[PDB]
């Protein structure tokens, strides 16, 4: 499922901003 | 009518904008208690103001790290803007000052924690729940844009829940006053408008796209564009394709199609009627905007609390003693702060 793919991704924690 | 309310708001804002508050407190006036969150060049700590007993959230920025990351002007923007604005859903900047080593911005403490924490824990919000929050973002962007401000970092991590269960927007690190267009590549990958990624030059329309991403993430439990790598995220964003969970109502899908519109000339919030195309959408048909503004609507939930200065709604972070160099760093760069 899309949800399972999200939870197993590296991007479920807080997301940093990009600056450049 | 709202035309009139904004008019008066802009006069108030402009006065503080041209004559900003500066050096309104000192570090020793605050008892430092606990880190509430962190960033690449600073942290936010729960503090207690000694003379009043009030708890605040004090953002501490290391001047040298701000410089290394080329965020001098962004930080000056943040503070200048934050001391001049006033809105029910915008966190208040109560004092600012600086010392040899750091910049300090003392804001109201929002004890409910980040929307991010609640959202990840519960999985996703119901549509009514998401809508109640989204309404507050719509009104806040309406206010901010009427002042020629772009926010530029909407995401759950930057939205706090107050003791009433209402939203408080914080994190004005990328906010900017601009008439016309701007070019800075900044924001958070999942939330970037196609025109930012394409180096197009862009305007307040990027905030309305981000609102699209937020509502989606709130209702779905994950964002519309995600991957292990930022580059793969960018490719999805500019692909012009989006898929909706099968539980999304048809009205929600219609709304999101119009916000996550890759074409500036078609994006809601960017047409002739402006924000009213969003306010008048059927998904918002049940939303009483005035009741929302006045905080008269019952929240989807109230954060749990035990005694003031309780922090159970925030994650724990590694703590670090503050040090103030005996030598002033980057004086000229932050002169106006
Ligand atoms: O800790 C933070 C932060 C730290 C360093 C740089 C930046 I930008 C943000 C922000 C990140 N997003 C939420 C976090 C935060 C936490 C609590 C409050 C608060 O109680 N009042 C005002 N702003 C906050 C921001």
């Amino acid at each position: 499922t899309t949800y399972a793919d999200f939870i197993a991704s590296g991007r479920t924690g807080r997301r940093n901003a990009i600056h450049d | 009518s709202v035309k009139e309310f904004l008019a008066k708001a802009k006069e108030d804002f402009l006065k503080k904008w041209e004559s900003p508050a500066q050096n309104t407190a000192h570090l020793d006036q605050f008892e430092r208690i606990k880190t509430l969150g962190t960033g690449s060049f600073g942290r936010v700590m729960l503090v207690k103001h000694k003379e009043t007993g009030n708890h605040y959230a004090m953002k501490i920025l290391d001047k040298q790290k701000v410089v290394k990351l080329k965020q001098i002007e962004h930080t000056l923007n943040e503070k200048r803007i934050l001391q001049a604005v006033n809105f029910p859903f915008l966190v208040k900047l109560e004092f600012s000052f600086k010392d040899n080593s750091n910049l300090y911005m003392v804001m109201e403490y929002v004890p409910g924690g980040e929307m991010f924490s609640h959202l990840r824990r519960i999985g996703r919000f119901s549509e009514p729940h998401a809508r109640f929050y989204a309404a507050q973002i719509v009104l806040t962007f309406e206010y901010l844009h009427s002042l020629d401000l772009i926010y530029r970092d909407l995401k759950p991590e930057n939205l706090l829940i107050d003791q009433q269960g209402y939203i408080q927007v914080t994190d004005f690190g990328f906010a900017k006053r601009v008439k016309g267009r701007t070019w800075t590549l900044c924001g958070t990958p999942e939330y970037l408008a196609p025109e930012i990624i394409l180096s197009k030059g862009y305007n307040k329309a990027v905030d309305w796209w981000a609102l699209g991403v937020l509502i989606y993430e709130m209702a779905a439990g994950y964002p519309p564009f995600f991957a292990d790598q930022p580059i793969q995220i960018y490719e999805k964003i500019v692909s012009g394709k989006v898929r909706f969970p099968s539980h999304f109502s048809s009205d929600l899908k219609d709304l999101l199609r119009n916000l996550l519109q890759v074409d500036l000339t078609k994006r809601f919030g960017n047409l002739k009627n402006g924000v009213n195309d969003i306010k008048n959408h059927k998904w918002f048909a049940t939303t009483d905007w005035i009741a929302i503004y006045q905080r008269k609507v019952e929240a989807p939930f109230i954060p749990k609390f035990k005694g003031p200065g309780d922090t159970s709604n925030f994650d724990d972070y590694e703590e670090e003693e503050i040090r103030v160099s005996i030598n002033e760093k980057c004086g000229k760069e932050f002169s106006e702060f």
